[PDB]
């Protein structure tokens, strides 16, 4: 959305911004910093990550760094910027960026909340669950700058129970959270295959590329190597292939001939023969793009008397079956996949808090709004309602904030 | 190049 912002230069700082990039960096001219208390700050209309397309009519779309600097420095007192937020994100998350964000004020209020007698969890929850993940990182930075202590450690001491689990999860970057959840699922004598499957089967190529990098940075070992240590058989081969994050990207053309051939190959490898050609299933379901596989699974119904999910249940068992079932759901309808997992986490006696928390934290800035739509459509009551009946206290309030509201 | 320039 191209928008126009008028900035009045001040003799201290000028526009009061810093810029990055240029065509020699294969980047568009991007606002990198907005200095507190300067010209562009007082407009409250520009955000870090904005692409400056023109300055008083002077086009900057194909400008180098120096070309943009000279154009920005030359412009008179009144400056009209045509900007366009080019930072990629999702419009279907429930947690949005707070519109009056002050990282120092939040850090100071969180310090006050922690030091208050009995701890003011309400304020801590009201702040952190109503800031984007990027804003939380800025709060963590300002907290360390003012108090000289790390925010995550301070909150771990102040909080306990499920509330601590939610808050500490919210403080990690998305890749950090997934990496630490993957490490947790491969800790001790046993293995949490359900949690391992949920993350590996649902994460995209871009998300997995970042997880693989951050995992090695955090634990000094490759994620694939830890997967190999804690899994075996065809389940290992499927998990290792998926975790590589090298699925084919969604192309422009629809390959109908390959859609039909994949459908026949999936049929020949399973329902048509005794046993299963598991490597063939792994190759097709890990290499093809998601839109392609959606059409493959429908074309598969033309050849097989059972659909892909029912075919998996009849062909394989154990962890391998659970992996394929989760993967196919993520391909067909990922928001419905998470809606169903949320329902299973609460429907019965007690709560599967680990799963409930992990989904509310990890999907809150991705597709929580679609999850909520699928949930309300299938179960008749909102996700908000189900969280209300299964959780209590400040833990409940934090989850309700992450939910975002009723349906 | 993480080159920044103030303007
Ligand atoms: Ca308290
Ligand atoms: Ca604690
Ligand atoms: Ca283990
Ligand atoms: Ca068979
Ligand atoms: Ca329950």
């Amino acid at each position: 959305q191209k928008r126009g912002v008028k900035v009045l230069k001040q003799e201290l700082g000028g526009l009061g911004i810093s810029i990055k990039g240029g065509k020699e960096n294969k980047m568009p001219i991007l606002i990198s910093k907005i200095f507190k208390g300067l010209a562009a700050d007082q407009t409250q209309a520009l955000y870090v990550g904005d692409a400056i397309l023109s300055v008083n009519g002077a086009d900057l779309r194909d400008a180098t760094h120096d070309e943009a600097v000279q154009a920005l420095k030359r412009a008179g007192k009144e400056v009209l910027l045509e900007v366009k937020y080019m930072r990629e994100g999702s419009a279907y998350g429930s947690v949005k960026a707070y519109t009056n964000f002050d990282a120092e004020r939040d850090a100071l209020n969180i310090e006050t909340a922690i030091k208050t007698k009995g701890v003011d969890e309400v304020t801590i929850v009201n702040i952190l669950t109503n800031r984007s993940n990027e804003q939380r990182q800025d709060i963590a930075f300002a907290y360390q700058r003012r108090t000289k202590k790390e925010l995550a450690s301070a909150l771990k001491s102040a909080l306990s129970g499920h509330l601590e689990t939610v808050i500490l999860g919210l403080l990690k970057t998305p890749a950090q959270y997934d990496a630490s959840e993957l490490k947790a699922s491969m800790k001790g004598l046993g293995t949490d295959e359900d949690s391992l499957i949920e993350i590996i089967c649902s994460r995209t190529n871009q998300e997995l590329q970042e997880i693989n990098r951050v995992y090695k940075e955090m634990y000094k070992t490759d994620l694939e190597k830890d997967i190999i240590s804690d899994t075996s058989g065809d389940f290992r081969k499927l998990m290792v292939a998926l975790a590589k994050g090298r699925r084919a990207e969604d192309g422009s053309v629809i390959d109908y001939e390959l859609i039909d051939q994949d459908a026949r190959d999936l049929y020949d490898a399973g329902v048509k023969r005794k046993g299963t050609d598991v490597p063939k299933w792994i190759s097709i379901m890990t290499e093809r793009s998601v839109p392609h596989l959606q059409k493959v699974f429908d074309r598969y119904k033309s050849y097989s008397p059972y659909d892909m999910l029912e075919s998996i249940r009849k062909e394989v068992k154990g962890d391998l079956e659970n992996a394929f079932l989760n993967l196919v759901q993520c391909i067909q309808n990922k928001p419905l996949y998470f809606a169903d997992r949320l329902y299973d986490s609460m429907k019965g006696k007690g709560t599967r808090d680990k799963v409930l928390i992990r989904i509310m934290v990890s999907r809150s800035e991705v597709d929580m709004l679609k999850i909520r739509s699928e949930f309300k459509r299938k179960y008749g009551k909102s996700l908000y309602y189900y969280i209300q009946q299964d959780t209590k206290g400040d833990y409940q309030k934090a989850l309700l904030y992450l939910c975002g509201g009723d349906d | 190049t993480r080159r920044e320039t103030e303007v």
